[PDB]
RNA sequence: CGCAAGACGGACCAGAGCGAAAGCAUUUGCCAAGAAUGUUUUCAUUAAUCAAGAACGAAAGUCGGAGGUUCGAAGACGAUC
RNA sequence: GAAAAUCCGGGGGAGAGGGUGUAAAUCUCGCGCCGGGCCGUACCCAUAUCCGCAGCAGGUCUCCAAGGUGAACAGCCUCUGG
RNA sequence: CCGACUUAGAACUGGUGCGGACCAGGGGAAUCCGACUGUUUAAUUAAAACAAAGCAUCGCGAAGGCCCGCGGCGGGUGUUG
RNA sequence: GUUUUUUCACUGACCCGGUGAGGCGGGGGGGCGAGCCGGGCUCUCGCUUCUGGCGCCAAGCGCCCGGCCGGCCGGGCGCGAC
């Protein structure tokens, strides 16, 4: 959505802000799939934290 | 109302093929036209798009599945046998 | 205890108050509402980590029901299919004590 | 219990700030009838500052590390909560619901904010809200 | 006087195969560092229909360990492999299904299937639609696995050399029955110019050793010697035994 | 001495048990079911037997797929006659 | 149930710009200036310009498609055009 | 108040004539062959011939089977198993 | 000794496969299981498996060295990556 449908070659004459959207991502990923990779760049990066913490506590008795 | 006594989706096939042909190939042609439900999703979606290879219409999930069928035979034994030498390798 | 849980959740539906659904159980969560959580197994991977991490900031108790959503829904008691039940309320009912 | 305070960091989830990390500075989590939805001002970074390295003059070190901040409020829902919080004043009468009906009040609220998050990045407190999520 | 169909198949020209909308070959993933020395992730991109072939390929896109480049492999994809599923691939890759490690380094009963024959070949047996072969045996000294092939055949196989762990997808195809000849048309439309078979006695005796006769006959046994010229060897080519196939 | 395969589950095995009958016997796990007994539980006649209709139904046999160790209709031979 | 030329969007952030200005780098905005070579182009396209020795009842790939009757792009009759 | 195409039924009527031209299946009881659709001797044979699905044999685990090529660390099957 | 001959394994012609010929083989250092009263041996492993993110073009630490006026302004070289 916010691109227009034409054909290829046109997209030199058209405008920056005919092409894309003004977001991360915009005009070549969906809103959908880029709030799914705030979330999923975020809780991957969360889980690997407690990973890290549970590592160095497994460690301490032996 | 029943159309048809005896054939289904092979009422297609008029006369043409054989009785058992026709037949053998009903049980067949029920599975892969038939809609599936997503494992996934829970939606009845698995429609299959090609041999081998089934699509969820909502998920937009494909799976390599069998030729006629969502699952085979064979790899539902293969995957329960294949988990099990896993649990001894891993101990 | 898998019989339990089912008889459980059907005590629930009758007296407490409960949030069937993802969005809507997502704001009892964060408003501080929510006591219990309730996922089934076939959840998108993204929802149960994001239901996890909602619960670990609201300090919510996060279940995880032994079936996928078509299971879940019909031990809600209802005709349609439930990905996350968030419990507002149990009633005069047992699945927050045990 | 509740958890959407004046101090939380959040992760901007939808919008143009996409994927930005800002601080709450109010939350109204009853709406009222301007904004009916559960919704919270927030103050964000836009441009994050630039990664900065031992030998880089005293003068390039200044150039890189300048935030870009912005105002805004958002739903509750094109917010993504995290346990971090950066315990930065950002003052209720300058940043403020009173902002975004004057543009001259935003641009001060948008300095105000730019000052305040330079001043605490330099510190090295609270340097995971100074990254950019990497998505 | 005339060359027979099969002499006339090898020049090619006309009995090629039609490779025009092949996607691809269906290669398992090069060996490297990690593949040798522990295991390397890559996601199913999407599960693919191959013109010709049976079994679907499965698209799966790994990260190259040395440049910031994305590498884009076509396996056999295994039945019950998923896309947005993380194929992982090496020595200390886990035993479960659309995971490549090493044969030796899986135990005895384990189906597999585009399993190298020669290691580091990229993956050859059993790669056909539903097939699959069964690891049976290890032998540490000299560093070698039996494997039973899809044949039946057991053949002793160098344990470094790899396959996907579970059977192919597309499988049980071959219990459809193809109702109508235009079914097979439009199935070696696909493959290469083989198909309407026309048998050598409806042939002339000029185009076939079997062909002419006010019969419709042979009138030379069918079997025939493995050392038989090109042109003359054709019916059963050193049958062993020929009639009902009785007993096992 | 090994190895491979497919059957079968001896002795213990009983005028013993279980199941609607057909039937059911190596270990362990999982699944739902069941009689009997116990009952100062509950409902309160909901029951009995049943044209039509329906589930199961040894062995042999048939159909398609895998397998085929032993035994073995047909078939071949050696005897007996 | 095509390839490639070609074109674009995005992720990154090496750089670049100027010290409050006569701002600077930079502008896929609106205007203005200049240029676009080479080759084909007529006509027939068929009961007479093509191929069948020919103005040969054969063959030779397409596009447009009125009214009436009627199921109809059937046949039959008609207008434009011939 | 704007209606736009039909359908059914009735009356009357003509020298029983009306799908008025045009368009437009003769039918039935049997035998033989090939299941069918498809194909074929351009210029005397369209068939019962060929093909076909189904069926069944055979070869081959690649240093391989089948096959090509005067030649080769050649080539087709093979982007194959 | 000389020479024939069979069986083992050798690589170095010869062959095959893979790759953008990207970590081969030895040795060193570090981890845990096993062992004698701070010492060392007989050995082992080598960082990524809950999710349809991100990942390159060095951080850091050593080591040298070029103006102005010891204290303010930029490159090279190692190790990181034996």
């Amino acid at each position: 959505r916010g691109v227009r449908a034409v054909r290829p070659k046109v997209l030199m004459r058209l405008s920056k802000t005919k092409k894309h959207v003004s977001r991360a991502y915009g005009g070549s990923m969906c809103a959908k799939c880029v709030r799914d990779r705030i979330k999923r760049a975020f809780l991957i990066e969360e889980q690997k934290i407690v990973v890290k913490v549970l590592k160095a506590q497994a460690q301490s008795q032996k | 109302a029943k159309r048809t006594k005896k054939v289904g989706i092979v009422g297609k096939y008029g006369t043409r093929y054989g009785a058992s042909l026709r037949k053998m190939v009903k049980k067949i042609e029920i599975s892969q036209h038939a809609k599936y439900t997503c494992s996934f999703c829970g939606k009845t979606k698995m429609k299959r798009r090609a041999v081998g290879i089934w699509h969820c219409g909502s998920c937009m999930k494909t799976v390599a599945g069998g030729a006629w069928t969502y699952n085979t035979t064979s790899a539902v034994t293969v995957k329960s046998a294949i988990r099990r030498l896993k649990e001894l390798k891993d101990q | 205890s898998l019989e339990s849980i089912n008889s459980r959740l059907q005590l629930v539906m009758k007296s407490g108050k409960y949030v069937l659904g993802y969005k809507q159980s997502l704001k009892m969560i964060r408003q501080g509402k929510a006591k219990l959580v309730i996922l089934a197994n076939n959840c998108p991977a993204l929802r149960k980590s994001e239901i996890e991490y909602y619960a670990m900031l609201a300090k919510t108790g996060v279940h995880h029901y032994s079936g996928n959503n078509i299971e879940l829904g019909t031990a809600c008691g209802k005709y349609y299919r439930v990905c996350t039940l968030s419990i507002i309320d149990p009633g005069d009912s047992d699945i927050i004590r045990s | 219990g509740k958890f959407m305070k004046p101090g939380k960091v959040v992760l901007v989830l939808a919008g143009r700030y996409s994927g930005r990390k800002a601080v709450i500075v109010k939350n109204i989590d009853d709406g009222t009838s301007d904004r009916p939805y559960s919704h919270a001002l927030v103050a964000g970074i836009d441009r994050y500052p630039r990664k900065v390295t031992a030998a880089m003059g005293k003068k390039k070190i200044a150039k890189r590390s300048k935030i870009k901040s912005f105002v805004k409020v958002y739903n509750y829902n094109h917010l993504m909560p995290t346990r971090y919080s950066v315990d930065i004043p950002l003052d209720k009468t300058v940043v403020n619901k009173d902002v975004f009906r004057d543009p001259a009040l935003k641009r001060k609220a948008r300095r105000e904010a730019k000052v305040k998050f330079e001043e605490r990045y330099k510190t090295g407190k609270n340097k995971w809200f100074f990254q950019k999520l990497r998505f | 006087g005339r060359v027979i169909r099969g002499q006339r198949k090898g020049a090619g020209s006309v009995f090629r195969a039609h490779v025009k909308h092949r996607k691809g070959a269906a290669r398992l993933r090069a060996v490297d560092f990690a593949e040798r020395h522990g295991y390397i992730k890559g996601i199913v991109k999407d599960i693919i229909h191959d013109p010709g072939r049976g079994a679907p390929l499965a698209k799966v896109v790994f990260r190259d360990p040395y440049r910031f480049k994305k590498r884009t492999e076509l396996f056999i994809a295994a039945e019950g492999i998923h896309t947005g599923q993380f194929v992982y691939c090496g020595k200390k890759a886990q035993l479960n299904i659309g995971n490549v490690l090493p044969v030796g380094t899986m135990p005895e009963g384990t189906i597999v299937c585009c399993l190298e024959e020669k290691p580091g070949d990229r993956g050859k047996l059993a790669r056909a639609s539903g097939n699959y072969a069964t690891v049976i045996s290890h032998n540490p000294e000299t560093k070698k696995t039996r494997v039973k092939l899809p044949s039946g055949s057991k053949k002793v196989i160098s344990s470094a050399n790899r396959a996907v762990v579970g059977v192919v997808a597309g499988g049980g195809r071959i219990d459809k029955p193809i109702l109508k000849a235009g079914r097979a048309y439009h199935k070696y439309k696909a493959k290469r110019n083989c198909w309407p078979r026309v048998r050598g006695v409806a042939m002339n005796p000029v185009e076939h050793p079997f062909g002419g006769g006010n019969h419709q006959h042979i009138g030379k046994p069918s079997t025939i010697r493995r050392d038989a010229p090109a042109g003359r060897k054709v019916g059963l080519i050193a049958a062993r035994r020929t009639g009902r196939l009785r007993g096992t």
